[PDB]
């Protein structure tokens, strides 16, 4: 009974972390997936971008953050994801 | 507070929420150049 915009919002983090974590750790590139290749056009745009990377765009800063309770989360590092490299190697 | 209530917070999930900004707060059509061998 606890669902809320606050489930809402974990259920919008959770389906872009379905495809961010697949799409970031299945890079197969022919994904089946249109919201893989779709989020590998946003992964493969963020790195293309250096300002990006740093944050620059919502999508980066949104993204990081998003990054941020994922490799929080993940207390081993996956490898693929670079963030998590950047967060948990670094 | 103006009658809505808090909106940050109560935000109506489209069900695209995050994807929105995912492709449509794109800098700039998508760049794919390619790195080399770096993992």
């Amino acid at each position: 009974a606890t669902q809320s915009p606050g489930d809402s919002r974990r259920l919008s983090i959770q389906r872009a972390i379905q495809s961010l974590v697949h799409a970031a750790q299945c890079r197969n590139a022919n994904c089946s997936l249109p919201s893989c290749q779709k989020m590998k056009r946003v992964v493969q745009h963020t790195k293309g971008c250096k300002r990006k990377t740093n944050g620059g765009c919502p999508i980066c800063k949104q993204l990081i953050a998003l990054a941020a309770y994922h490799a929080k989360h993940c207390q081993e590092n996956k490898c693929p994801v670079p963030f998590c490299l950047n967060i948990k190697q670094k | 507070m103006e009658e809505p209530q808090s909106d940050p917070s109560v935000e109506p999930p489209l069900s695209q929420e995050t994807f929105s900004d995912l492709w449509k707060l794109l800098p700039e059509n998508n760049v794919l150049s390619p790195l080399p061998s770096q993992a």
